[PDB]
């Protein structure tokens, strides 16, 4: 801090750590576990039934109203059955005319693990 | 404290109920319109939307428009299956709150 | 057949069926794949050893 | 007895392998009544077994 006296945390990575202070003299010891978020997002379906073309749009919304810098890599299995973008927004537009895409979440500001979505085409 | 430590009360340990997910995936089933057979008689009285087949019969003066050969094969896609697993049991209730050794030297 | 009564033929060929029809499937679902369970970031946290 | 403590061979620890099962699924699929192609007319000759179209 400015008196030296407090300082800041930023947790901005994962996993357990330990934060010095007070180099003077004697050093004390604080442990800081940098828990995963684990915000789990929810998509607005999850068993959709999309159609040659047609392309039902979806969303992903958070387990927190707003998150800092929030944002999502949105992902696609099977990419050639339908494909997804943006953040939260999905728009999952179909190519292929059969077929199951595994449409799951990413949060790159975030827990990796999102819920998915499957995208039947029947 | 004391001079053995360990991660039973409160620490990062193993054991848990699992959960997992299993990504969407098509399944394929086929309903072979074949292999039916026949059952029962000459009507007399015939259920409705008894699916019509031929006897292999020769038509003296009529023709047999109900009959004819196959040349291609159906496929159909089935539908979804299952989603994941279930809750499960993890460790021993008997062994549960097992003491471990960790005293130095 | 939608039970209609042949008006001039007879429909010998098509009757009702009181006996199942095995029909063969092709395979499904086996097991799930593998899943990640806790954050390494805050996983295996450290203890602190010192004696009494 | 020594300053790293571990449970491998012999120890009352904890943690096992979980097991699990799914829920009972019935696979479903319509029988498409087109898709089936056609070839000759009126038998003339047909193929023994055939599912009649």
């Amino acid at each position: 801090n400015a008196n030296s006296l407090t300082a800041v945390i930023t947790a901005n990575g994962e996993g357990n750590v330990t934060i010095t202070a007070d180099n003077g003299t004697k050093t004390a010891s604080c442990e800081i576990v940098s828990i995963p978020q684990i915000d789990s997002i929810s998509l607005s379906q999850s068993d959709v039934t999309v159609s040659r073309g047609s392309q039902y749009i979806l969303t992903a919304t958070l387990s927190p109203a707003n998150a800092p810098n929030q944002n999502i890599t949105w992902t696609s299995s099977n990419p050639n059955i339908a494909t997804v973008s943006g953040t939260s927004t999905q728009g999952t537009i179909n190519a292929l005319l059969a077929g199951f895409t595994e449409i799951t979440a990413t949060t790159e500001e975030g827990n990796r693990v999102a819920v998915c979505t499957v995208r039947v085409d029947l | 404290a004391g001079g053995t430590g360990g991660r039973v009360f409160n620490t990062i340990r193993t054991e848990n109920v699992p959960l997992m997910t299993v990504n969407g995936s098509s399944f394929s089933l086929s309903s072979n319109t074949h292999s039916h057979n026949m059952v029962f008689g000459r009507g007399d009285a015939s259920g409705h939307n008894s699916s019509p087949n031929w006897y292999s019969p020769g038509g003296g003066y009529s023709q047999r428009t109900d009959n004819d050969t196959h040349t291609h094969t159906i496929s159909g896609s089935v539908s979804l299956g299952r989603d994941d697993i279930s809750r499960q049991p993890i460790n021993t209730l008997p062994p549960f709150r097992a003491a471990h050794i960790w005293r130095r030297i």
